[PDB]
């Protein structure tokens, strides 16, 4: 899946054409097209959990926006496709607008129907058989939590309860015709696990930055590689978690163990669960691993280096200001706000012109 | 909910969904790495008595069509896949795979861990198995049927699939534009080839017809004498299922042809029979070769070709007679793939030159035959 | 199907509800539902040939209008339902909005698909097999004509060539368990014909007014009934063509023969073809048969009473205007017009206020 | 495109579409005017060796369900309809009609002028025909097979559909709310009825059970002696296929029951049998009675009831033994519909008091039977 950054380019034409405009890309592997695809959506780092809706069902104007989005593809077309199915459009109707092969389209429609059932059945109806079936189709605990109106953590706990975890397959170039000594893996919901983790070494896990985008590029991958290189050299078993195909970090050569996976809490905890690493590094892959820090820690992950909390002190502009204040250092006239009214009030004081920094 | 289950000899079970006919299938379980070409594979006689597993998870994306059938029927004993797609999506499709399978009364199962199966087979070697598709499929029963299967080793299958009566074949190869051509008038084909049907593939003949060869297909157990009497321009030995060794009749006959100067060409089983008839030995492979990305070296010219392979038996190089020279070898494992008689105009290939499905890299092998025939005609 | 007159009541609420708003109704008989429905559509006299489109295929806002029309029924719903199928909505999608049983819906979707085929293959693709299949699903020559971008008279001709004419069945209360000596028939495309026309007498055909509506009501039924009563009494064999169920004219006692059919050119021509009547009356059923006159006569129908040219002299405003002049009679200051600009110009002349009379 | 064809003895051809299993079907062709209850009709044993034609064009609108089965299987020889709906649309639906027909292996045709067929049969009376569904149906072969049909005239069909071993029924009637109830415990059933199985509808039984009887179903050929030996509180004679005439065994036995004071009740065939056993005569009607809109008069109360009919044969009124008194007649053709023994506690109904499908109008006919029974018990 390609990664775009149109929001950074306000007056830009954002319809897709024959002249590339994407900034990076994500890649996913799955035993099935649906599984592969859903994993890619969630690995894209755009805040999706799969096919999150873009328009409300009760929008009267909705069918018009959708048609627009389908007929003239923008970067979000993929989501609008699932919205079209939620709205009653057929595979043929969508095909006619998009020209996307029905082979694919039918698969997305099927997912939409599954979503609908989960919504209806809620958490209560998420029985092991069903849950399994959904996991098998690439559903993220988070999307499932969204639909059932619960917390992602609840879905996760449920899976645990049902002893529902993915297995890891390996890439080998030959559809298993030959054995492999390399460990380039991917998750799936199937029978046999081929992960066979060591018990032998002290492991360090490095979380990559997913797809490249503006502000988060190759620099981050360069660091991840070095971390991997340096530690391995030091004698640690290195484990890389990343899904950017364009990278050296995703090159089998780079680490001892490579999990070509979405850099999500879900995906990472599943890995952690079998590797039981000594430490996990979250400061070398950009914003993504940084935002997950607290959640990982909360979940029992041995995050090493600057703590999620310390990270928080800096990442959180009120905490930081605080600290600076604590150190008796110089900062400009500022304030920390959450609502316009307060911000509007808060700005008269400080003074113009001012800098809005999230 | 339509239950199906696959039980191997060793007792391993694969639970899934029935996508074909109801009932039971028993045979040798094999794995094929072909990403495309499932129909052609299914209708390949060489699969008679074999339960076919496909490594590529989505099987049926293109539906089916008659043009993609390599024989009158589906020979594969059963089909095992990971995922059966919701729809077929191809201009050439005339019937979705599932309907196709039911129509041919094929027991098949989807939704299983084909990779796990694959690894097992690769690792422990070929096993026989049994698929039971139906209401409450009985594992013990499938198990028992898989253990009770006799095994392909030493099983003559060519006799089981061969043509009752002999016949003529004058049709050429398919084209996008044209499609399957119309049969050619006898007078239109310079050459005349006698082809022994050991369970031959339509493309082989089509490809022969394509080279201006006129064909007469004969039952496998057809006498050399009977054959000679037709004054063939050359003879051809078809592929086919099971053990080539027990095929006394064909070997014997072959020996006969070799006493003559007629040019002979064999493919797969044909290759084996021909080796056999030259005093070479055959052995059953660990898991065999089934797929379409198989590298084969033309040792003479030191060139590689990506080939179509489908064989569970192979010719022992070590036992090779001095009158037999090696022409080709697998790059994957080193096994024997091609041979040529030092003394007679006879050669064969292990892989499938005609492909269907698969790469066209081997097709030239045919041409060499044709050269041999022309020269016999000179004489 | 009910007959409405919302166009006469501008500021009215035109959404259908629990209080009646319709003014009339049409009824149709067909061997199949598809057949039944289509006949009714064309028998309604609202300009439909069957499922004529309401919105354009290339109108961005089209799905939105459809949506509305489906969600909140208007008198136009049935046509919108077809437009919805053309637009890419599924049966389910339609059911959700309409609550109309899918048993009916699929039927309409199927006619749409057949319609799209006609549009693709055109007049060339109209082989007998297909054409026959089309006639059987109730398709009118007129609808086929627009789709095939040809003239209705061309389809009718094609039908002729092929020997594609309907048969007539009889109404009998028992599903043929018993014979009937009554001639209450409806047209269908089948094998056996039960028309069994007289050769015996001189026939007179009366064409009915179709559904009641504001402006054309019961008066026209009363006249039809009387014409039959009269002529019959006079020794003529009387044939009634009408499809208004609430009428005495559609009563089997009323005439010798009753064809419970839509009053259209196609439908009338077929009966005429078989009845071979002495004459046809087009003057007692409202505007309908009045508009059909020319076409009927032109098609060999023996129209009795005031002629079609004569009717046109009176019905055409310019022609009427002349007549008055030629007669040296008095009429107001007026002018006949076809375009605004000219109208505007002429208006200046005549002077306001002024009456606009089509 | 899947063809089908229906050929009548007279040479009349109906070409249409195949909607059920592939093959041929031969029987006596009949028309049924029911607008609803096609499944119930299909699973009615009295239809055995009969090719049923439905007058109501759209058949299959509600799909099918198990509760709507009147027997364990489909008895109709064939199915002839005008139109097979695109979809089945009813909450009770479990399987679309086509599927069901195929599953039951029923040859069925669609898209023909059923009306023209109806008129023919009504006009010229019942005829045997043949339906061939398949690739190229052979009109001359169909005719041949139709022509070759024996004829239900003098055909004992009762023996063919009856139960192998006698059995017990204690199951009640269906409810919207509860569906099909659970079988009752024998002890919950006051009365004990013995039922001859001449190819009985489940609804007869259920309705009986419904009225407090515990049943014991016996094969058609069972001996009165064997019967009497169980001490039944009442005997009942079911519906069924074929000529009632030929059934000497049952005739004989019924004669034997009428010597005793046991109450007896016959429905349709049972009606004919009992009338036979009373020395009356049975005829084969022109086209018979098949529908669910048949007016029948209770001559006694001069009250009309709409009924469910299905009968190709009838009892001659002008040959009725004096001991036989007419309770009911058909208002459509004045045929005999109900009789009662003057002397005995034995009566019968030509139609189906149990409906399924059809109007509930005649269900009280059962009540009489219960009166007769509680009376013999008082005795
Ligand atoms: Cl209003
Ligand atoms: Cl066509
Ligand atoms: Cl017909
Ligand atoms: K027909």
């Amino acid at each position: 899946i390609p990664r775009f950054n149109f929001e950074k380019f306000a007056g830009a034409n954002d319809r897709l054409t024959t002249q590339m405009k994407s900034v990076g890309e994500v890649m996913a592997i799955g035993r099935t097209q649906q599984e592969s695809l859903q994993k890619a959506l969630r690995g894209l780092e755009v805040g999706a959990t799969g096919f999150d809706p873009k328009v409300s069902l009760d929008d009267p104007e909705a069918l018009t926006k959708i048609r627009r989005e389908l007929k003239d593809a923008g970067a979000d077309r993929i989501w609008y496709i699932a919205d079209a199915f939620r709205a009653g459009l057929s595979v043929d109707g969508v095909f006619n607008l998009t020209n996307i092969d029905r082979w694919f389209l039918v698969q997305i429609e099927e997912l939409v129907r599954l979503e609908e059932k989960v919504a209806e059945v809620g958490i209560t109806g998420l029985n092991a058989d069903f849950l399994r079936q959904l996991k098998r189709k690439g559903f993220a605990d988070a999307r499932l939590a969204k639909l059932a109106g619960v917390r992602e953590a609840e879905i996760r706990k449920l899976r645990d309860q049902y002893d529902l975890h993915p297995v890891y397959k390996r890439v080998d170039t030959c559809a298993a015709e030959f054995a492999t000594d390399t460990a380039y893996m991917y998750s799936t919901y199937e029978e046999e696990c081929e992960a066979n983790p060591s018990t032998d070494r002290e492991k360090i896990m490095v979380l990559g930055g997913g797809p490249n985008r503006i502000g988060q590029g190759i620099e981050f991958d360069y660091c991840c590689v070095h971390a991997s290189l340096a530690l391995r050299e030091d004698g640690y078993e290195t484990i890389m978690v990343n899904c950017n195909p364009e990278t050296v970090s995703t090159d089998y050569d780079t680490s001892d163990r490579l999990y070509f996976e979405p850099v999500t809490l879900e995906d990472v905890l599943e890995i952690v669960r079998i590797e039981k690493p000594k430490g996990v590094i979250v400061q070398y892959g950009g914003q993504t691993p940084l935002k997950l820090a607290r959640a990982l820690e909360a979940a029992g992950v041995p995050v090493i280096g600057t703590s999620p909390d310390a990270i928080d002190r800096a990442e959180d502009r009120e905490r930081f200001q605080h600290a600076v204040e604590r150190l008796k250092l110089k900062q400009p006239a500022n304030a920390t706000v959450t609502a316009i009214e307060m911000a509007v009030e808060k700005a008269k004081e400080i003074g113009y012109p001012l800098v809005v920094r999230p | 909910i339509k239950s199906a289950l696959l039980v191997l000899e060793d007792g391993t079970q694969f639970h899934g969904r029935a996508i074909g006919a109801t009932g039971s299938a028993v045979g040798e379980v094999v794995f094929n790495t072909s990403m495309t070409g499932y129909q052609e594979i299914l209708t390949d006689p060489s699969y008679s008595r074999q339960i076919v597993t496909l490594t590529y998870p989505h099987i049926g994306n293109v539906g089916t069509n008659d043009a993609d059938e390599e024989s009158s029927q589906v020979h594969a004993q059963g089909l095992v896949i990971r995922d059966l797609p919701l729809i077929a999506s191809n201009f050439r499709n005339t019937e979705d795979l599932s309907s196709y399978l039911k129509r041919h009364n094929i027991v098949a199962i989807a939704d299983i861990d084909t990779r796990k199966l694959t690894r097992l087979l690769r690792e422990k070697g070929a096993q026989n198995g049994c698929i039971i598709a139906g209401d409450n499929p009985d594992a013990a029963l499938a198990l028992e049927k898989a253990r009770a299967f006799p095994g392909l080793n030493g099983m003559d299958l060519a006799k089981e699939v061969t043509t009752a009566e002999a016949y003529s074949w004058t049709q050429g190869s398919w084209t996008l534009t044209g499609g399957l051509p119309q049969a050619k008038k006898e007078d239109e084909l310079p050459f005349h080839v006698v082809a022994y049907d050991f369970g031959a593939k339509r493309n082989i003949l089509r490809m022969l017809v394509d080279r201006g060869c006129r064909l007469t297909i004969v039952p496998a157990q057809t006498s050399a004498e009977d054959v000679l009497k037709m004054n063939p321009d050359g003879i051809f030995l078809s592929n086919g299922p099971g053990d080539p060794a027990p095929c006394d009749y064909a070997i014997t006959a072959i020996q006969k042809f070799l006493e003559t100067d007629i040019p002979v060409f064999g493919i797969c089983l044909g290759h084996q029979l021909l080796a056999l008839a030259s005093g070479a030995k055959t052995v059953k492979m660990k898991f065999g070769h089934h797929g379409g990305n198989h590298p084969v070296k033309d040792v003479e010219k030191n060139v590689v070709m990506i080939t179509a392979q489908n064989h569970g038996f192979a010719v022992d190089e070590a036992t090779l007679p001095a009158n037999l020279r090696v022409t080709h070898k697998s790059l994957f494992d080193g096994t024997l793939q091609g041979i040529h008689r030092t003394d007679k105009p006879a050669f064969s290939f292990q892989g499938h030159p005609e492909a269907s499905p698969g790469p066209h890299d081997a097709a030239p092998l045919f041409d060499h035959f044709i050269e041999l025939i022309e020269q016999y005609r000179k004489t």
